[PDB]
DNA sequence: TTGACTCAACATCCAAACACTGCGAGATA
């Protein structure tokens, strides 16, 4: 349960799990049933955010990059 | 918003002398105006 | 730990009265 827990993504229950097997190692979201995956690649992730203490929601925020082939 | 609520959690690493005339003026101004308010 | 130097870059003080319209350039119906 350290770098693959019980994670959440768009509401459904999961199970995150780090990969951190090739190149890129990246966070590998599993949902807990199993009905939708999600990989964040940590490569990318600029910073992470996690509601601190204060918020009483404990949610983490992962944030990402904005490639020059995709700047909107 | 939702970055001032949750903050960002992150390593970054990483390894004379005499003011100008305008700032005197500015400083005896303050200075007034500060010890009338004391 | 004291203050009297010197240096240099500004800042600040202080002195204290001539008139005003003519006249040639170009252009002009």
């Amino acid at each position: 349960p350290s770098h693959s827990g019980a994670a959440i993504f768009e509401k459904v229950s999961g199970i995150i799990a780090i990969n951190e097997d090739v190149s890129p190692a990246e966070l590998t979201w599993r949902s807990t049933d199993g009905d939708k995956v999600h990989t964040v690649v940590l490569s990318t992730i600029d910073k992470l955010q996690a509601t601190p203490a204060s918020s009483e929601k404990m949610m983490l925020r992962l944030i990402g990059k904005v490639d020059e082939s995709k700047k909107r | 918003y939702d970055s001032e609520e949750f903050e960002d959690v992150t390593d970054g690493n990483e390894v004379r002398n005499v003011c100008s005339n305008e700032e005197r003026k500015r400083r005896k101004y303050f200075h007034m105006l500060y010890l009338v308010c004391l």
